[PDB]
């Protein structure tokens, strides 16, 4: 974001941001495993605070 | 008012879960009635003791009273 081309940016990235991938494996954004919510409490006490 | 000015409590944390989280009587039998079974029997010779030494007396005295209304032959033994 600034005063610059999307196009001198965009060749930048290609010169140093090589490393060109082999497998699909190496394209694939993994998945994360799902997070469960729970309704609780946790209460920290420290009548000194 | 009351709650606040109760006492002075540190470094202590609690956790617990929303009753819809979690069982309203879990582990009848595997915690559960394992410590009843504890509990009565930890009290049974400090409570069951002093009741079934009044039970005697009770059958005692109940019964002795009634061998006082029966008859002894060994008063009509003599006409």
């Amino acid at each position: 974001a600034g005063g610059i081309s999307h196009k001198e940016l965009v060749d930048a990235a290609r010169q140093h941001f090589s490393g060109v991938s082999f497998t699909y494996k190496e394209d694939a954004v993994p998945i994360l495993p799902r997070c469960r919510f729970t309704g609780s409490e946790i209460r920290a006490r420290d009548d000194a605070l | 008012i009351h709650f606040g000015n109760l006492a002075r409590v540190r470094h202590i944390i609690t956790y617990s879960l929303s009753p819809f989280e979690q069982r309203a009587i879990p582990n009848i039998f595997s915690d559960a009635l394992p410590n009843v079974w504890r509990r009565f029997s930890s009290q049974v010779f400090k409570v069951a003791p002093p009741f079934l030494g009044a039970y005697l007396l009770y059958s005692w005295g109940t019964q002795e009273f009634e061998r006082l209304k029966r008859k002894n032959p060994a008063d009509y033994e003599n006409d």
